[PDB]
């Protein structure tokens, strides 16, 4: 029950970081990976008696200590464009990044699946984190694959041509993955401002994401009963494999404030419509400080497409170590039909763009043709429709 | 490990904007710019590797610039040489004799026909002892003959050889003020063409702005090219401090990654420039100097960004760090004011760079894709056809390799970009079909 | 891993020094002076964690200095509270209400008896949060009550308690063209004792000199005791620098190091301190610069380096680093020129610091420890004499705690050290004996 | 037949770094420690079939990849203060520094000895370094210790306690050492100054170092004869116990010239009385490009004390593994009491501070009284009467 973590690019190390932070000092190991005196062999690699290093590889990484054998130095060329990062450059680095995947699996008695983390929106996070994950697939067809993706919002952008690169990559993701926790840069913006007088700045949103992160991550690596394994999340939360893409919360930011807290709206990390959306399945996980009670009370506050059964559909699960800071926390990961706004959006904003060949050549003279982009957006509207058409 | 740029200037003013270019970086990074070393024991400040190469291996290794000077008259080179001490490497100081009589024929297709050879080997060399190479500027006056000629030669062939490397023209245009030859836009117009097709960007230099700011700003009774010159490199060196020196959160900013963004379309990436503090040689707010940065009368072009639509714009600080907050507050209220497409709805760069230049001790850089530049670009097609109406002066063209057909249809070129940008302002749908 | 410094400015004069010396010192790491934060996601310039202390742990961490205001009037503090924003920890800026009334009695002995605990508490403190103490700063005006009084009398409870630590006092002298009490003499006299004997080197800044400079160098119609003060600053953060910031072959010269080279003997540790540039804040040559370090009238301190011998210089670059061959090449030049002792051959310490302060591209400092600084000593115990001959104002110190016995004790010290150095200039086995 | 190396202070990790720079591409080895196609594993450690590591450990270091385990980051307090580098710093850290070493010498099969690469005039590598020099004897008893210590000079001084610190050492490098080659900064300057035009800086300096290092290493990690181990380097050089204190030369900076250069005055690394002072032991190896046949021609040249038998007291070598930059080169180990010139000036200056409480009380505060630093000198005085009344 291994699971191999991959952060790729600069948004997917910065969260790598922040997250085997707190890693640690939850486990309560050192900075260096030692008891400062559960079964956590399952991100953490048991080198000696007392030795522990991260189960993860760090690719395209450019600024601690993690198997700098099994990380590597980014090679100047992804730029912000996504055909870049899938093809001239991600191919000049694809079958080193695989090796250095391979080799770290070679260490594992029973491998799960991966996790990576990353960014859609960017050039080296979208493009090559596409391609790692295509070649992760056509090599092991058994594992299960899970995304923690960050998608971008006008509100804190940084690159014209983001919107191109998060439809390219959402299909890959469709495509490749398992399921994935879509992080939306608009919520963490708007979670981020209203939580800090002043306008949010990468740090304040990369933390939010942090936890999200271990509090998702928990259930995987500690003792309790609920998503033991990548798979058990997917029969909880993946009601059909095309729709995998979840939503998370956090609490907070008493314990019926806390469900509360856990279940709302201004909670979540993803501007799911909330509206005209339904909820398809849920799944909280408390930890810290009586929950297979207030379950029926929950699901009555939660409404499903009506075709899904009454009570159920919902699994709240336990975790005794919360996340440092708290004394009990929440997280919520749930497949809304809402997520469908998400897609919508970055679809519109493709539109725009492309109908007037907005920075379309870039992509071309780099191997992606406009057919081959619309391809792309085409595949997410359905995507979109289809999880539209499911309330 | 970093980015590599290499920096050809072409022409007598490429040269002499890329000597003073040079010796400012140099003096950015810590190198003794008639040397070529630094302190004993310690490397150069910054992402030296970006613009310089290591020459030797101990401390007595010397750092030598990733330029190339070409230039049908020794003038400039030859001085160049005799002011730069052993800076930069001699083989890649190519120049000639005859000159090019401020002719773009002789330059594009005979005299400097015979020097592209000797040039290519020059890239050649300094594109293989690079890392990752990742951007040529060609530094130059589409103006005279050589500048425009060679120019447009230099780079047509540096495309098609190579060409998965991204090239930036840095061209500077002629103005009355200062104009050397009757045909000047004859010769602009002409390497406008090639600038249009080949380069990946073209960054305008507009001579007539930059006498005017260095008469107005720098209030210069009589302004020389060297003044002008001044104010170019300023730029140069600010432009490219997001390549030599790191940033916040990123330690580069790659000139690729710079123009994916700026450059919508094709034949729209024409940029423009504009600078703070504009203090004369002889202090202001942070504030101040972001509101300038968008004055009409700032920019080193001589048009009115604001009555035109911005399609791409990209806002380069170094100096600011700590005041960091206020910065953004304010270019976050200019933004707004700030006239868009709808097609580009949003397209807004900015960096930052701890390290400020020799000159002030916090200063920024606007470099804008605006349509405005079409007014430019009007101005010397107007000229032209003032000319070729009359086809003055035409036979020195025409004698020298040119026909009336080949003539025609530059002009007809330069025409479609100014169209095609005009167009923009209301479509990027429209502009992109006006480029056929 | 670095030392670290904490710096306790008591009295008026030290504080409001302090003010500036720390505002300036977070504009040169790049810290907001009011926030005590930087740049989101990066760390402030060089080896803030020197003088800094970080609190915290994200990005939306502050750095706070490693400094300690006190005073027994609410003046000062209660003002830098509120130009300082979060900046300090307001559990480390000790005021009380009554004063001192120019009493060095008081301060010594009495009022400033009641502060010392709370000031201890304090230092036990930052002292405990330091990775690696390495020095400690009192910054103060030895010529009124408080800074005299309380000032002696923090150095020697800081010299039993720790002593481990390095104490390095940097004592402002009084000046006629600004004076505030008649008794200046009397206080400077009394701390001067302490200084004597329980600081590791006293760095002198003596107001006269700062006036004349301010006035002439600067050029200023009527110096305020602020543009004194703005002098002071220049030089703390350009001898501090050399621990703020890293060199080329070191990354910093401890308090220790640069002071175990000046002090050659325990009683012979008063130095001086040059400037350059020193251009009204309204540019000068490396080699200018260099020569003019040494001018007898550029040294905070009204006496004549050149008429006396050098026991120990040290000159602080900074700014310097590509030039740096020039620079060593006249600084040597200069050494040749330098009034030396027999017993003390060689010491000269020579630093450099590649960033520059917010001021100059490129400035210096001379730390000296020169016999002339007997010849200020002197002039202090002349006046003492004028006052005590007549045992004007006797009353208010003798009536304090004092005698006259003690009083005339401490004359007696002060004059020890002045012959100390004379003897000096001729030799130090006899400068020793002079010592007892 | 292993050596272990220690580097300390400044100057001794600035040596360290330039020798074992070359000391990989004479070994052919690459920037990591591999094979890039004789007896090496004296100085690198064989960690795999192809992967080596320098036997070294880096104390008190602060800025490549040696084993970090192995090195100790220098812990400020130090300063150019000899009595706090042997005492109040040194303690603090001298158990630590010790057991680093040990660790070092438990993966040796059969240790010969240690190299220690240091100045006589920091407070570091003076200081901690004599501390370490008499714990390194105190402890393993039976080994070799040699010493490349370099002697500071005021015409390149930083320190105006230099000669104190000076005197302080020698006195340790006297008492725990079985040979010391003297780098004397005041020669270093002078041939680096008429080397090239231009004022010398300690970079320059320590290249000179460097080489003379690699060179006189040379034989005991070369197959060649002559100097196998420390221990002959002892039985050809010390003639006894007190006076191991030798000067070594490089050459070059034709084979007659060579040999010529190699036993030049001005050739070599020490200020020596080269008028009234007499050979006792000569040791010349060259490398690169009929050896055995012109010693006794040379042997006319030197001139040894009277006391020494005619031919014999000169012993030659050869490697064919030369420094890189060269074809072949020389060096000369030599015994030679005008070394005295060298003590003999740290003395007087000494004296005169000395005798004038110049900054005695830094070191008094320290632990070190005057008398301790006296009887320093006095020591050190008679060493040099000694080779002096040997010739
Ligand atoms: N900014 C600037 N413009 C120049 C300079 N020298 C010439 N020009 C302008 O640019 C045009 C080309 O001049 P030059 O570079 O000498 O042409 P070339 O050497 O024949 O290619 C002229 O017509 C001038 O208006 C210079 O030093 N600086
Ligand atoms: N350089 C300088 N000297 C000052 C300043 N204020 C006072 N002095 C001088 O230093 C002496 C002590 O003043 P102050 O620091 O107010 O004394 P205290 O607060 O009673 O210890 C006076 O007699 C003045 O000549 C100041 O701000 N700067």
């Amino acid at each position: 029950r291994e699971i191999l973590s991959i952060h790729v690019g600069q948004c997917g190390n910065q969260i790598a970081d922040s997250f085997w932070r707190l890693a640690l000092r939850e486990h309560g190991l050192t900075e260096a990976g030692t008891l400062k005196e559960s079964n956590m062999e399952v991100f953490f690699h048991k080198v000696r008696d007392g030795k522990y290093v991260p189960r993860a590889v760090l690719v395209d990484l450019e600024p601690q200590l993690f198997d700098e054998s099994s990380i590597v130095r980014k090679i100047p060329g992804a730029a912000n464009n996504w055909a870049r990062g899938y093809n001239v450059e991600g191919e000049k680095v694809i079958d080193q990044i695989m090796n250095v995947i391979d080799s770290a699996v070679e260490k594992t008695k029973g491998l799960q699946g991966f996790l990576m983390t990353h960014s859609i929106g960017g050039g080296s996070g979208s493009g090559l984190g596409s391609l790692i994950l295509e070649r992760l697939r056509q090599a092991y067809p058994k594992k299960r694959i899970f995304t923690f993706s960050v998608v971008p919002s006008p509100l804190i952008s940084d690159s014209a041509v983001e919107p191109y690169n998060a439809i390219l990559t959402l299909q890959r993701i469709l495509d490749n993955a398992d399921g994935a926790v879509l992080l939306d840069n608009e919520a963490l913006f708007r979670i981020a401002k209203a939580k800090l007088n002043r306008s949010p700045n990468y740090m304040d949103l990369n933390n939010i994401i942090a936890l999200i992160v271990s509090s998702v991550t928990a259930s995987l690596r500690f003792p309790g009963k609920l998503n033991t394994d990548l798979s058990e999340f997917v029969t909880n939360l993946v009601p059909f494999p095309g729709n995998h893409f979840l939503t998370a919360s956090f609490a907070p930011m008493n314990f019926p404030d806390l469900a509360r807290e856990t279940f709302a709206q201004d909670n979540f990390t993803a501007a799911i419509d909330w509206q005209q959306g339904v909820y398809l399945a849920a799944s909280a996980l408390f930890r810290g400080d009586d929950v297979d009670e207030n379950m029926a009370t929950i699901r009555k506050s939660l409404n499903y497409a009506s075709y899904m059964p009454a009570s159920g559909g919902l699994k709240l699960g336990y975790a005794e170590t919360a996340p440092e800071g708290f004394a009990s926390s929440g997280l919520a990961l749930v497949n809304h039909t809402g997520i469908a706004a998400v897609f919508e959006r970055l679809i519109a904003q493709f539109d725009i763009m492309f109908d007037n060949h907005a920075y379309t050549h870039w992509y071309e003279n780099a191997g992606v043709s406009r057919d081959m982009m619309a391809k792309a957006r085409n595949q997410i509207a359905t995507l979109a429709q289809s999880y539209r058409d499911a309330s | 490990k970093v980015n590599n740029t290499i920096v050809v200037s072409i022409g007598q003013a490429g040269n002499q904007i890329a000597a003073s270019f040079w010796k400012t970086v140099c003096l950015e990074h810590g190198i003794d710019p008639l040397t070529g070393q630094t302190a004993p024991g310690v490397a150069p400040r910054g992402n030296w590797s970006s613009f310089f190469s290591k020459l030797g291996e101990s401390s007595s290794g010397s750092y030598v610039p990733r330029a190339i000077m070409v230039d049908l008259e020794p003038s400039v080179i030859d001085n160049v040489k005799a002011t730069s001490g052993s800076l930069f490497n001699p083989a890649n100081l190519i120049s000639r004799t005859e000159g090019a009589g401020g002719n773009f024929a002789v330059g594009y297709l005979g005299a400097g026909r015979e020097v592209l050879p000797e040039v290519m080997s020059r890239l050649d060399y300094e594109i293989d002892k690079c890392d990752n190479v990742g951007g040529i500027i060609v530094l130059h006056a589409i103006g005279g003959g050589t500048g425009s000629g060679f120019g447009a030669l230099l780079i047509e062939s540096l495309k098609e050889k190579y060409g998965e490397i991204p090239v930036l023209s840095c061209a500077v245009l002629p103005s009355p003020q200062v104009s050397s030859v009757v045909t000047e836009p004859y010769n602009t117009v002409f390497a406008l063409n090639t600038l249009r097709r080949s380069a990946d960007a073209c960054l305008i230099f507009d001579n007539e702005a930059l006498f005017d700011l260095a008469h107005r700003k720098w209030n210069i009774e009589s302004p020389t090219v060297d003044d002008l010159n001044l104010l170019i490199t300023e730029a140069l060196a600010g432009i490219t401090a997001s390549m030599r020196f790191s940033g916040f959160l990123t330690v580069e900013i790659s000139l690729r990654e710079l123009l994916t963004n700026l450059v919508p379309q094709p034949s729209l990436h024409f940029l423009m420039c504009a600078f703070a503090p504009l203090t004369p040689p002889d202090e202001l707010g942070i504030e101040e100097m972001i509101k300038s940065l968008f004055d009409n009368g700032s920019v080193f072009a001589a048009c009115s960004p604001m009555e035109g639509r911005f399609l791409s714009t990209a806002v380069l600080y170094r100096g600011i760090m700590e005041d960091k907050p206020l910065a953004d507050a304010a270019l976050a209220a200019m933004r707004e004011k700030l006239p868009l497409t709808y097609w580009i709805p949003t397209a807004f760069k900015i960096g930052y760079v701890e390290q400020p230049g020799i000159s002030h001790r916090k200063s920024m850089v606007l470099l804008a894709n605006n349509t405005e530049i079409a007014r430019v670009l009007d101005r010397i097609c107007h000229n032209f056809d003032k000319l070729w109406q009359r086809k003055a002066f035409a036979n020195w063209y025409l004698n020298e390799g040119m026909s009336e057909e080949q003539i025609n249809v530059l002009r007809a070129s330069a025409q479609e970009l100014v169209q095609s940008y005009q167009v923009a302002e209301e479509s990027g749908a429209k502009a992109k079909v006006q480029d056929s």
